[PDB]
């Protein structure tokens, strides 16, 4: 299942994203994680702007 | 011994000694042949509790022997720097073989 | 009991005794029928039904004789008993080549 999976959990998702970028290169997952983080940051900053 | 009125008695020793699949199959095949009127009024909660505690004890006993082959293990939690003034705290990097066998 | 003139004698007696391949070949090589007047040629539906019943019995007997690698069978429906508080073995049905049994 190349489709996106295991997205309901959110508390562990940020920890996994911030701990999986030390010495590993899981590009397929980190690209989606960074895109989601950027979208969330933009949505949050729209109100504050 | 093997009285169906007290199914919770002849399961603890079987779970403790002879694995768990055989006592599980024996319990499944024995089921509830008799009605609720005979025996005791403990229903099945006590039997379930004794089965769970026996399974937990067996698993702990197995893990005690299984973990005796380890050498060392690191902790991923913070505040685990014996010498903070020497080098900054860093995480565990997986570069070596995950296991020997 | 193997006369092709009357299609009532070689129906089940000569089919369920041994493998049906030889009677089938004999019937195929011995045409279909001859004089239908001196015999029980009426009501061919009953003769066909008894012949098919005998063929099915012979096939079932052959399958049972040759099923030396598959003798244990169970059911597919679950929760058939009140004592279903545990999860039994899952395994798989007869959907693989015979290697272990």
């Amino acid at each position: 299942s190349h489709r996106v999976a295991f997205v309901n959990n959110f508390h562990m998702l940020m920890y996994i994203t911030t701990y999986l970028g030390n010495g590993e290169l899981p590009e397929v997952c980190i690209n989606i994680y960074r895109d989601l983080l950027q979208h969330v940051r933009a949505l949050r900053q729209t109100i504050t702007d | 011994s093997r009285v169906v009125f007290d199914p919770s008695n002849p399961t603890t020793f079987s779970v403790e000694a002879i694995a768990a699949y055989t006592p599980v199959a024996l319990i499944r095949l024995l089921n509830a042949s008799g009605p609720l009127q005979p025996g005791h009024r403990v229903d099945i909660a006590d039997a379930r509790s004794i089965y769970t505690v026996g399974a937990a004890a067996s698993a702990a006993r197995a893990r005690a022997n299984h973990n005796a082959n380890t050498i060392r293990r690191t902790a991923m939690f913070a505040e685990t720097d014996p010498m903070t003034w020497l080098r900054p705290t860093v995480g565990l990097k997986r570069t070596f073989n995950p296991r020997i066998i």
